[PDB]
RNA sequence: AAACUUUCAACAACGGAUCUCUUGGUUCUCGCAUCGAUGAAGAACGCAGCGAAAUGCGAUACGUAAUGUGAAUUGCAGAAUUCCGUGAAUCAUCGAAUCUUUGAACGCACAUUGCGCCCCUUGGUAUUCCAGGGGGCAUGCCUGUUUGAGCGUCAUUU
RNA sequence: UUGACCUCAAAUCAGGUAGGAGUACCCGCUGAACUUAAGCAUAUCAAUAAGCGGAGGAAAAGAAACCAACCGGGAUUGCCUUAGUAACGGCGAGUGAAGCGGCAAAAGCUCAAAUUUGAAAUCUGGUACCUUCGGUGCCCGAGUUGUAAUUUGGAGAGGGCAACUUUGGGGCCGUUCCUUGUCUAUGUUCCUUGGAACAGGACGUCAUAGAGGGUGAGAAUCCCGUGUGGCGAGGAGUGCGGUUCUUUGUAAAGUGCCUUCGAAGAGUCGAGUUGUUUGGGAAUGCAGCUCUAAGUGGGUGGUAAAUUCCAUCUAAAGCUAAAUAUUGGCGAGAGACCGAUAGCGAACAAGUACAGUGAUGGAAAGAUGAAAAGAACUUUGAAAAGAGAGUGAAAAAGUACGUGAAAUUGUUGAAAGGGAAGGGCAUUUGAUCAGAC
RNA sequence: GUCGAAUUUGGGUAUAGGGGCGAAAGACUAAUCGAACCAUCUAGUAGCUGGUUCCUGCCGAAGUUUCCCUCAGGAUAGCAG
RNA sequence: CGUGGAGGUCAGUGACGAAGCCUAGACCGUAAGGUCGGGUCGAACGGCCUCUAGUGCAGAUCUUGGUGGUAGUAGCAAAUAUUCAAAUGAGAACUUUGAAGACUGAAGUGGGGAAAGGUUCCACGUCAACAGCAGUUGGACGUGGGUUAGUCGAUCCUAAGAGAUGGGGAAGCUCCGUUUCAAAGGCCUGAUUUUAUGCAGGCCACCAUCGAAAGGGAAUCCGGUUAAGAUUCCGGAACCUGG
RNA sequence: CUAUCUAGCGAAACCACAGCCAAGGGAACGGGCUUGGCAGAAUCAGCGGGGAAAGAAGACCCUGUUGAGCUUGACUCUAGU
């Protein structure tokens, strides 16, 4: 079982914060009562539930700053594209499509004419 | 030695955790071939060289 | 070393020749790969014949001056003689040589009539027209031997 | 190219009462002190390592391939030779066996099979079905697992669905008169294979 | 004969794919044919078996014994059936593994997705 | 004559040959172009209810989120509602994340788990002292900015 | 006094970028020796291994300061061929190209040197907005020691005459490619053996499906797949086939005749000497020094020099696919390959266990059975174990496990034996035995 | 033998292979020294030593000529198939 | 003649037993070898015509593995030495306890450490293997427990030395060089209490850093306590540094 | 204190096959071959005549177109100067 992530999305940051410190308490008595009893596989569910709460929390503040930095240059480096070091350094398509007028005139005037040969 | 760096005592703790025989239930696994622990080390037979 | 009545032989195998040995075990593999790229381009350029009209050119080196053979380009005098501009002819499957110069009229007029025959038998389509399908052939060198 | 040479072994020389073969150095592992680099040593390189420059394909005169294909074609019309290859042609009316061109335009395998039986290929087909055996040697697990005889060779002048009609029939091969494989016309260098000619196929030979 | 260039006739790879197949793909591997009664009733010949069907045994020494599937032991490439067991000498009962290709389904365990799988393959319910 | 020695057979030993297998190797062909300061490769230490290793992962630790499939996982125990399901799985997929300590490795160091400084905040009656949490503080170099140095130098003064 | 310019600094100033890894294949740089010469030193290995720097999906090269001497060819690359040739060479050992011809692939080109001077028109960056691989408004700066426009030798530019011809971008649906999902036939009928039928026999069915794998033994028809097709889903963009909106532009390109011009690269070319390098010979390239030009000039034209001609290109500046290479990475298909001392060192928790201070060195090791059904229970023993009982088709399969050789060993049986044994011809004796009837 | 010093010794540190260090023995430089060890070139070359795997049938030698930095080797004629 | 593999054919053999292995049983061939019978075994394998090669072993002080005679043999003799009884156990020369007899003899066979090792420390259970006899015992085996600091060390300084930087070589990995042909750095006090520290000032010229658990160096003592830790815990009584 | 005998534990070197002599001949010094002498199971403690006993592909000598350390008015070079 555990927690449902799709239920965590609805609650605000203040409700998740209480739940995270609530789950932190619960896992603490599971550890205390594990040392007496032979086996306790329930600690697994609480550990994963804490991780799910933490992950859903993280995306809420991460999107909060994407919208804060929405519609401008200079995004934070951890929110940019992780394509590839070489590809990220690669020239854009606008900067690779720049053409001189001397060739721009020739492209306009003289493109490769589509010709067939039957007669 | 008694006085030692944290690297040495940390790496000895690693070698003390690993010093015990095979878990018994592992040989009960489906398609199991591991018959014992072939990396067991004792302080009197071979030295760690750390 | 030297021995019974045998010719002298010069066998050049005293380097580490064993690593620079090619045995194209791909002869059949490369052939099929050539025949896909030969057709894959033919689809992308669909109407065109995959090659440029090449001229008829008399070979150098008196050993071979006696035969004639395909050249590289059409010797700007030729493209201007047949009434066409080089910047446009390069868009019509004509190979033009900016650095070859005509020196023989019988060779000269052969390229002119070659290029005149080419103009009649080709169909150039408008940049904005319907561009009807015209049942491409895949070689100008075949169509004009 | 390096198998059996991926070590640093050297000979110990004389005076040590052991053979002068190069031996693995170092100590403490049981591999050390053992022979290396020899075609006798365990773990060495085998004698004269195979290299690939070997001569795999053999060039055969064009005229001979044409000579031999005509011989294996002329040998298809000898019932003595075809019987020697064990083609079960005792009940065939006469050879060469030529059928109407309508065989060339058959789509379904079941139709093509019944066509062969009525022509006289019943006995030959069943021989392939019952001859399926395992390969004897290590070839089972080199993708050569099963073995069977080879049945009739059907040859067409045109392909309107016949190559795919007998595509799933064991022992049966389909061929074109232009190609006329010699490997098909005399399997195992044994002349006289059973062949069914279509009417169009037989005409095109001239 | 196979015609694809993306299909291998390699015995080594075919053996390795089966033995290292993940559990999700083993579900398709452990498919059981349907009975004559169900085949005419549904229009499906075989389906991926699951835990709640009851099958019939048509091969092996357990021929003619009916029982509802008890577990689909995907690790062992096996299916266990209740009431088909071997009693040990020390009064203990152990299930005997059955391969689904030797089993015949007598009524499917109908769920929403199993029903939806039926129309997907052309079944007539 | 026994014992003993030698030879052979049967049975039993020692040993692991042969025979038959093969999720391995090897070679050839085909197709593709994709690591790293937005921190690579590598290393250390850790993480499972019961694991030493391999394999997986990083204090969110044999994994979280998302998508698909659709009932398992399994050596034992346990959990069942999650079973006509916004849903099992050591499932596939993977576009969101976490990613301890290091490492080109970057505050200064390093055979030390050593030693500072700046910014915001909290506590100890505290800008100064001590402690906690969060963010920082390498070098070469390019373009731009700002504060400057030089009787190097122009013009203007009084 | 104040404000500039030049030059040089500083900042945890704004934005970035190099490093390191991998490195089979490429571009350089450095550079051996083992060896061959029946010694050996020039020579050869070898312009190689090792060492260092630097990239990509290919790299590099590449549109002649080329090849040729022809009735001239026309970027580069690669194949076949030239050719084991011209040539080099203790003229010994040995080495060793290219032009020419056919094929694969083919694609071209652009900068410097020119006043827009009737107008810095140009470019970075900063800030606001917007339809963001970006556009527009505004503001410092770069920039007169030259940023935009115009042209590249094949040309071209400034004027005169005559007239013509030709044009851009944004949305939508398909197509192409890639990844991926799903659906699409036919026996488990009868008899026998067997633990198991997947075997044998009879009867059928499908086949554009009789490739392969699995299931208790050789399974087209039991399962997955296979074959042929159908239907979806997510991505790349103009490669193109149609639909539509904007008219770009009082712009640009091509074209005939006359006239005036036509700038074309320097510590560079080139020369001597040294060294190395080459197949390159009175010097193939390269580099070191010293000298160091030119404009009907200069480079090349494979015997040095002086004189006279002739041919062909345009260096000291630059970009560019494909044809080519590939034991590295990723993903596949295969084999007259190997089968556990073989095949990679490694089929397994193998670069592991282990050895050395270290750099490094580096194994062994696969197989019960269809299924653990892995032997309940009784009995002897301190226990390990034994003897029964049992499971299993088989314990002549008991986790020392398929089969289970030899050396070597025990037990039983037979025989011989005064310092070897073993062997050959021949026969007696004992044991055993085939044929023939 | 020497035993208060040209004494003994620990830890740190410096010196690296045609190199160190040497009250000098070619000594020592990790049981390795008249040139350490490790990997690679490297399957380094050997006119020299050793080995070189099934049967039957038929034929059947030479140690001699000349040249060679030639004398434990080759080339050459001869003998053999 | 034989072997691994490949094309052809015998609609070849086979779970009613393929291959392998063993057999002073039979048959064929001059031989290489071939064939059969019996036992064991459990899944594949041959005849013939051809093709192909990593194709035949007695030796190479051959390679790897395995095994003998030697042989129940050499041996298990340095370091003065054991004995009696009880307990435990299946079992005692060797374990425990008691008694007796001895030794190390304070530059010890005692009590602590440095380097090194890494859990060997301690408890419980336990003897298949190891302690070259034995074993109930063990530094073995299985399972666990155990190391508590302001004052003891490290942490700081510097030594011989190592080593960035600014630079200078070197094709280059890198070498020189540590104050050198550097614009090389930071502390006190003010001034405003829009207040951050701009601004009043003066002073300073050395100069990265690493390098000693035996050098230099701020400060803790006693008593008690555990199966196993203590100048560290507990009780008491102190001192030092910083604020 | 060993050796010796016993309980326990328990190797190695070496090994073509082996182990009685005389003479002969023979690779010129036999355990084996020939002619003779002889010849009786199984063995224990010693012993050092023999097994040309074992330990090492003679370190002396020689040969090889095999080296290396060192020397010098050797040959051919070279750093430095």
């Amino acid at each position: 079982a555990g927690v449902k992530a799709y239920e965590l999305r609805t609650k605000s940051k203040e409700q998740l914060a209480s739940q995270l410190v609530d789950l932190k308490k619960e896992l603490a008595e599971l550890k205390v009562q594990k040392l007496s009893r032979p086996s306790l596989p329930k600690i697994k569910t609480v550990r994963k539930s804490i991780a799910c709460v933490l992950t859903v929390i993280n995306e809420q503040q991460r999107e909060a700053v994407r919208q804060l930095y929405k519609g401008k240059k200079y995004q934070p480096k951890d929110l940019r594209a992780k394509k590839t070091r070489a590809l990220r350094r690669a020239l854009t398509k606008f900067e690779a499509s720049q053409v001189t007028e001397k060739q721009r005139k020739k492209q306009i005037a003289f493109p490769q004419r589509k010709y067939a040969i039957k007669a | 030695a008694a006085q030692k760096s944290f690297r040495i005592k940390q790496k000895m703790a690693k070698a003390k955790k690993q010093n015990r025989p095979l878990p018994q239930w592992i040989r009960l696994r489906t398609n199991n071939t591991i018959r014992y622990n072939a990396k067991r080390r004792n302080w009197r037979r071979t030295k760690m060289n750390i | 070393a030297i021995s019974k009545n045998l010719p002298i032989l010069k066998n050049h195998f005293r380097k580490h020749w064993q690593e620079r040995v090619k045995v194209h075990f791909d002869q059949a593999g490369k052939k099929v790969s050539r025949r896909n790229a030969r057709a894959t381009r033919a689809a992308k350029i669909a109407p065109r014949p995959l090659d440029l009209l090449r001229p008829v050119v008399r070979a150098p080196t008196v050993k071979y001056n006696r035969k004639v053979r395909a050249g590289r380009g059409f010797t700007l005098a030729e493209v201007k003689a047949a009434g066409l501009t080089a910047a446009y002819a390069r868009t019509i499957g004509i190979a033009v040589d900016h650095r070859r110069q005509n020196r023989n009229q019988e060779i000269f007029d052969a390229n002119v009539q070659r290029l005149k025959e080419y103009q009649s038998k080709i169909i150039v389509f408008p940049r904005n027209g319907k561009a009807p399908e015209a049942e491409q052939v895949l070689s100008a060198a075949a169509t004009f031997p | 190219e390096k198998a059996g040479h991926q070590t640093s072994a050297e000979s110990w020389g004389t005076g040590r009462a052991v053979a002068r073969i190069p031996r693995v150095g170092g100590g403490g592992t049981g591999r050390s002190g053992q022979g290396a680099f020899g075609n006798m040593c365990r773990g060495g390189r085998m004698f004269a390592p195979t290299k690939t420059w070997r001569k795999w394909n053999v060039k055969v005169n064009h005229n001979e391939k044409r000579y031999a294909t005509a011989s294996a074609i002329a040998a298809t019309a000898v019932a003595s030779l075809v019987l020697a290859r064990g083609h079960r042609v005792e009940k065939i009316p006469e050879i060469p066996l030529v059928v109407s061109t309508d065989l060339e335009s058959i789509q379904k395998t079941k139709e093509a099979v019944a066509a062969l039986k009525a022509v006289g290929a019943h006995s030959d087909l069943l021989k392939v079905l019952k001859s399926k055996k395992l390969r004897a040697g290590k070839g089972k697990y080199r993708n050569r697992r099963w073995t069977q005889r080879r049945g009739p060779l059907v040859v067409y002048a045109e392909d309107n669905g016949i190559v795919k009609a007998l595509r799933n029939v064991p022992g049966v091969e389909t061929a074109n008169v232009a190609s006329l494989n010699l490997l098909q016309l005399a399997p195992g260098a044994h002349l006289g294979r059973f062949v069914i000619w279509t009417e169009a196929a037989f005409t095109k030979l001239d | 004969a196979k015609q694809s260039l993306d299909v291998s006739s390699d015995r080594r790879k075919a053996r390795k794919a089966y033995f290292t197949a993940p559990s999700s793909q083993r579900r398709v591997l452990l498919s059981a044919p349907l009975s004559k009664e169900l085949r005419a009733q549904y229009g499906i010949k075989a389906l991926p078996i699951r835990r709640d069907d009851e099958v019939l045994v048509v091969r092996g020494s357990k021929k003619g014994q009916e029982g509802k599937i008890s577990s689909v032991y995907r690790l062992k490439f096996a299916v266990q059936v209740d009431k088909v067991t071997k009693e040990k000498v020390n009064g203990a009962s152990v299930p005997i593994n059955l391969h689904p290709s030797k089993l015949v389904i007598t009524k499917l365990h109908l769920d929403k997705d199993r029903k939806a799988l039926i129309q997907r393959k052309g079944g007539k319910l």
